[PDB]
């Protein structure tokens, strides 16, 4: 019978296709390691696939995945039980050390590039032709932390040119320095932008950019690591829902 | 057990209930308090499923079925096997589901990401609860809900759907279907576009977002953008499930008849209602 | 914030696009910018490419809705109020069983249906040509063309391939909103319930599963958009904490994770298989299998 044969060979196909797909999602993070870094004994029922190579545009080189793992930078974390399956507590400060929810990856310390080879993200001063086209504009607003203290003053929006959107806010601190805040982590209100993740004292510790008119991919990842890290770690300093409206 | 980048994230913290007691991993899986609450409800629900298989007498997947309390039992409790066992498996499934999601909010918190996955998943939980709890209640009995069995629940859908004639005519069911269809089109388009720009014609460099905006603007005249397509995928998905649950909780409560008779409000509408011609003239 | 709607809209110069091998004479000018579309996605409308296939697709496509539209106006009696009250109830039906796969049907009894199906056939197949070529001109993979084939397959089987094997044009779907719902209903009814069709349950498995994986993927990216999650192509090429925290949520939740490249292979297949699986189930109906319940008892 044709229908019976059709459904039979379908499941043979779907088994080969789940096999294919899952080996393909083993191209990063695998082989599995034990908590100490040596290769783990249970490697899983699927085989790592044969290398794929990506050609990266404008002299960035290539990517051959899977490869030897790109982790190298010291991890400031110590084991909390003799046995496998337990937390690794920060040896220092998680915010500084780049750990836990403040983790960052050693991405290429070069800006993300656009279709033409120019920087994707650029401050809006220098992003020729860009302006705020709709909604409340945050340039100039006081910036507040979760301790409900004024952390800074927005002095420009960092714009993604090819995709035309607000990537970061640039914030002048108490000392006339600047930092970048991820836009999708700030909240633009009418008389203020509220950064919940960071209480004001932690704003200075936001990893800095070395060149003042570009962000590198390593810097972004360090910035976004540290701002998200404040949700668990700046929690002692965060005033609740109650004090936020009391705040007015 | 660990991925080659995983170690630096297995930091302590982000636990809703229970401190560090339950904050450990079992292989890849994270436990947490709601990990243990999801297992208790999972095992108990499947033990009580094996119990309806025995009280009914089969060990086959296609046949073992578990029924809701019949219409005489209304909304109150019922005897085990005569509907009552389903009632306890339903509580089991509900707490296993709400624990799975709450287990996810812990995982979000340890990782410092948005709460979007638990939130999207609550829509699924609420569509289940519509069919198993909220519409049963409005209609006055637990018997209006589906049975927990691979084929008998398909038999529940045919039978429930044909009590209103051709259920295609349900207007919110049309809206729901549209969202499932547009969602699968979108999924197809999003997967295909990203893979075409990462896996270009062999030899060439990997394409960029720019190219993607350019392929869709060239094809269709519009590009919603690499952020808009994730946003669109979330709203299509949840809109499907919202409207799907809305069309069932509107049925048997706000609407009793044949759903095809509903569209006569558009036709019996005065002014054009009595002109001969067309189909309804 | 959650990043469901943008907080601040930013506009620049109209982005005419990447050049590569695209024939730029065929590209049009910049459309308007909608602030309304800009709250959820890109603001810019256009430019679009209108090549030869582009125009052939658009002309046939319009000639198809012209053929459905005039039949409807004839059925409305050219009376506008009867049109708008029964837009939904109108239908351009196929030739009656008597005519087989002949074109000899009269205009009002299936000729207009066939002209409408010729116009739709050409329109959809030239747009598929266009889906391939616009990718070639940008040097992109041909994934969108292959994906569109799954969708075209269910279309082809329902209105062409299954009517031809069945000997009759009356077998195909009528052109009407309500009438095609009644066709679908009726199709399961005369095939002895399509819930027993193994490929229909499989189609539903992937339809459901498409809303499951895109609420999952959609929600994962929005949840790591704080680490520039949506810029999935640079994450493939140079992994970031967004791709890491994304994959780890799912490794810690259901025990297995993916990749920023690989989640889109899950996504294209999960969706391709809806209509690819479904198309088989309709082709097998009426031709090999006459009643899915009956068939199901011999399994
Ligand atoms: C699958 C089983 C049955 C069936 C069962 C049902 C059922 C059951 C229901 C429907 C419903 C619908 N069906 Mg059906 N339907 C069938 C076959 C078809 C065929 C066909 C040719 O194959 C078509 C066109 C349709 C079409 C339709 C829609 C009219 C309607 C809404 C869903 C939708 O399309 O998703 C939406 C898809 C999109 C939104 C794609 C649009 C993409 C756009 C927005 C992208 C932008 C670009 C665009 C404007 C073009 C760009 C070029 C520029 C203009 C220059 N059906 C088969 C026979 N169908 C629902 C309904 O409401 O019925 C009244 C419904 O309940
Ligand atoms: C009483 C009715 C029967 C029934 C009869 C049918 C029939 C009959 C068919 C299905 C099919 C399907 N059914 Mg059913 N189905 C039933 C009950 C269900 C239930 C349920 C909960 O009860 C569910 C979830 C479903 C779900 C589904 C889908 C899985 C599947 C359609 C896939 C799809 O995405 O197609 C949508 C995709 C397309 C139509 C492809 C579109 C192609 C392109 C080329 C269109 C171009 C359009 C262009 C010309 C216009 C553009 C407009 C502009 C943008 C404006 N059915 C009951 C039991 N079902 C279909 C199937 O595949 O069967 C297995 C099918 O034919
Ligand atoms: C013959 C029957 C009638 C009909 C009768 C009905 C009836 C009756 C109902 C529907 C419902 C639906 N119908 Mg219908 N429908 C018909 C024809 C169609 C056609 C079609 C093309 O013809 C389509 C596309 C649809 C489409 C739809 C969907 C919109 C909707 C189902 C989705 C949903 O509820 O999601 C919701 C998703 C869930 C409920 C999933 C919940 C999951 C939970 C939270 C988690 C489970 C976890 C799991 C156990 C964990 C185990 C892990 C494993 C061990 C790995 N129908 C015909 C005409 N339809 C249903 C609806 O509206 O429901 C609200 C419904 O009740
Ligand atoms: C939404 C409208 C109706 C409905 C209408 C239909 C229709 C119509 C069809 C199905 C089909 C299925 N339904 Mg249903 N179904 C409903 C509610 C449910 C619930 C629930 C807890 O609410 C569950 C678990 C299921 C589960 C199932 C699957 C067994 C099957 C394939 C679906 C799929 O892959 O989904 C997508 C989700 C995934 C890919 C995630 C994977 C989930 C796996 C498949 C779950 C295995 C569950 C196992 C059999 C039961 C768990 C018991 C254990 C003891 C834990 N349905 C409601 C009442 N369902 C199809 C079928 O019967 O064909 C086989 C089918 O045609
Ligand atoms: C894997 C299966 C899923 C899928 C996939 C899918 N669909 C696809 C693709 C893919 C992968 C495409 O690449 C192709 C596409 O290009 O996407 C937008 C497409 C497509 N899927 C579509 C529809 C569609 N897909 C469906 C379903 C599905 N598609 C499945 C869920 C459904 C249903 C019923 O669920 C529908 C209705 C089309 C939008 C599109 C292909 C368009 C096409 O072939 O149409 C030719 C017809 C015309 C050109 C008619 C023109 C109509 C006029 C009124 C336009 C007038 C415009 C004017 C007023 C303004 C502009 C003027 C200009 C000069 C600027
Ligand atoms: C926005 C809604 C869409 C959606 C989203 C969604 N589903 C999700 C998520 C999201 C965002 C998850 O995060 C979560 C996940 O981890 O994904 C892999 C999940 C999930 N969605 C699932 C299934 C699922 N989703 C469905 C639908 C949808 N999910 C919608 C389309 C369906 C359908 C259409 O039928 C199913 C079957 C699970 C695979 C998964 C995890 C859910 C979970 O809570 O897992 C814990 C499971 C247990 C502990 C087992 C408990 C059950 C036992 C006690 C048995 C009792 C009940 C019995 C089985 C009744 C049903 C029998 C049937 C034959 C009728
Ligand atoms: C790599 O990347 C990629 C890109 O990029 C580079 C791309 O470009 C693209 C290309 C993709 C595209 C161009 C887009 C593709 C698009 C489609 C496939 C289809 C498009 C579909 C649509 C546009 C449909 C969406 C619907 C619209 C626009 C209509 C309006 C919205 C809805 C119907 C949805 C919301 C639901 C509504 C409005 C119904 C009612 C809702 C409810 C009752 C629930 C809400 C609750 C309440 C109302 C309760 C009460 C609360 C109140 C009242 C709130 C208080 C507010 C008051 C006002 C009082 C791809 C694929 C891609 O891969
Ligand atoms: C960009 O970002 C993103 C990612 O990141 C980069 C992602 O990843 C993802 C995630 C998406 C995917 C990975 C895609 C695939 C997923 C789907 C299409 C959804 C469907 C998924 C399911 C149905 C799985 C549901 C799983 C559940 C509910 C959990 C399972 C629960 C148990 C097993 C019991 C609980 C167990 C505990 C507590 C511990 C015990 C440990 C074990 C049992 C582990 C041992 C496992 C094995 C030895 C391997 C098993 C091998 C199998 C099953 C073989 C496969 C079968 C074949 C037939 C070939 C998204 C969305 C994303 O956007
Ligand atoms: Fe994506």
């Amino acid at each position: 019978d044709l229908a019976s044969l059709a459904i039979y060979s379908f499941w043979i196909f779907l088994a080969g296709l789940i096999y294919y797909l899952q080996t393909e999602n083993m191209r990063e993070g695998y082989p599995l390691e034990n908590e100490d870094g040596t290769p783990a004994a249970n490697q899983g029922p699927f085989p790592l696939p044969k290398p794929k190579t990506f050609i990266l545009p404008h002299g960035r080189g290539t990517l051959t995945v899977p490869g030897p793992e790109s982790e190298d930078r010291p991890i400031a974390l110590a084991r909390t039980a003799v046995s496998e399956g337990f937390p690794h507590a920060p040896t220092g400060d998680p915010m500084k050390d780049g750990v836990g929810p403040a983790s960052w990856v050693a991405r290429r310390d070069l800006p993300e590039l656009d279709g033409h080879g120019h920087n994707k993200i650029k401050p809006m001063k220098a992003a020729a032709g860009f302006h705020v086209s709709a909604g409340k504009n945050p340039i100039g607003l006081p910036v507040r932390g979760c301790d409900l203290e004024i952390a800074g003053k927005v002095v420009d929006i960092w714009v993604d040119i090819p995709e035309q959107m607000a990537r970061f806010l640039e914030v002048e601190l108490k000392d006339g320095s600047t930092r970048l805040l991820p836009m999708q982590m700030v909240k633009v209100q009418s008389n203020r932008v509220h950064v919940n993740a960071l209480s004001s004292d932690l704003f200075a510790g936001i990893p800095t950019i070395k060149s003042p008119t570009e962000v590198t991919l390593l810097e972004e990842d360090k910035i976004c690591g540290y701002v998200a890290g404040g949700l668990m770690y700046a929690a002692p300093k965060r005033k609740s829902v109650v004090a936020a409206m009391l705040a007015e | 057990a660990l991925l080659s980048f995983e170690r630096k994230y297995r930091v302590p913290g982000g636990t809703l209930v229970g401190g560090n007691l339950f904050d450990f991993w079992v292989g890849p899986f994270y436990v947490g308090f709601f990990g243990v609450a999801t297992f208790f409800f999972a095992a108990l629900g499947i033990i009580l499923i094996a119990w309806s298989a025995v009280l009914q007498g089969t060990w086959n997947p296609q046949l073992i079925s578990v029924y809701p309390p019949a219409l005489e039992y209304g909304l109150g409790g019922a005897p085990l096997a005569k509907g009552g066992l389903w009632q306890i498996i339903t509580i089991c499934a509900t707490g296993a589901f709400v624990s799975w999601a709450l287990r996810e909010v812990e995982i979000c918190r340890k990782l410092g990401i948005g709460y979007h996955i638990p939130f999207a998943f609550a829509f699924a939980i609420l569509a289940y609860l519509t069919l198993v709890l909220f519409r049963p209640v409005m209609m006055g009995a637990w018997g209006y809900a589906f049975p927990y069995g691979i084929w008998t629940h398909l038999d529940w859908v045919s039978n429930t759907g044909y009590t209103y004639g051709n259920f295609h005519y349900n207007p919110a069911h049309m809206i729901a279907i549209s969202f499932f269809f547009t969602n699968a089109l979108a999924l197809a388009l999003h997967g295909a576009l990203v893979l075409s720009a990462a896996n270009p014609e062999k030899g060439k460099e990997m394409r960029t977002p720019d190219h993607e905006d350019t392929f869709f603007r060239d094809l269709v005249g519009y590009s919603i953008g690499t952020l808009g397509i994730h946003r669109l995928g979330l709203l299509l998905s949840l809109s499907a499930v919202f409207f799907s649950a809305l069309c069932m909780i509107i049925t048997g409560t706000i609407w009793f008849d044949q759903w095809v008779d509903w569209w006569q409000w558009w036709v019996k509408l005065p002014w054009w209602a009595n002109i001969p011609g067309g189909i309804n003239g | 914030y959650q990043n469901i709607f943008s907080q601040v809209q930013v506009r620049g110069p109209a982005d005419l696009g990447m050049t590569e091998d695209v024939n730029l004479a065929n590209r049009s000018g910049v459309g308007p910018f909608s602030t309304l579309l800009g709250w959820f996605g890109n603001a810019q409308l256009g430019p679009i490419y209108l090549g030869s296939l582009g125009v052939l697709s658009l002309f046939s496509g319009l000639m198809w809705f012209f053929t459905i539209g005039i039949w409807f106006w004839y059925q409305a009696g050219w009376n506008p109020a009867v049109f708008l009250r029964d837009l939904f109830f109108f239908s351009l039906e196929p030739p009656a069983p008597e005519y087989g796969l002949s074109f000899a049907a009269p205009l009002k009894e299936g000729g207009l249906w066939l002209i409408a199906s010729f116009f739709m056939f050409v329109a959809v197949w030239s747009w598929w040509g266009r889906t391939y070529l616009r990718a070639q001109a940008l040097g992109m993979g041909k994934h969108t063309a292959w994906a569109f084939l799954s969708a075209i397959w269910l279309w082809m089987v329902l209105g062409f391939i299954r009517p031809i094997l069945m000997g009759s044009w009356s077998e195909a779907v009528p052109y009407g909103i309500f009438s095609h719902l009644d066709w679908t209903n009726n199709f399961s009814l005369v095939h002895g319930n399509l819930f027993y069709n193994p490929f229909h349950g499989l189609s539903i498995a992937f339809l459901y599963g498409s809303a499951l994986l895109f609420a999952m993927h959609g929600a994962t990216i929005l949840a790591v958009s704080r680490f520039g999650g949506e810029r999935e192509l640079e994450q493939i090429a140079d992994r970031g904490t967004a791709a890491e925290r994304a994959a780890l949520f799912w490794r810690w939740t259901m025990g297995f994770n993916a990749t920023m490249e690989g989640i889109h292979r899950w996504a294209i297949w999960m969706a391709v298989l809806v209509t690819l699986t479904g198309g088989i189930g309709i082709l097998l109906s009426g031709t090999v299998v006459d009643n899915w319940y009956v068939w199901g008892q011999n399994h």
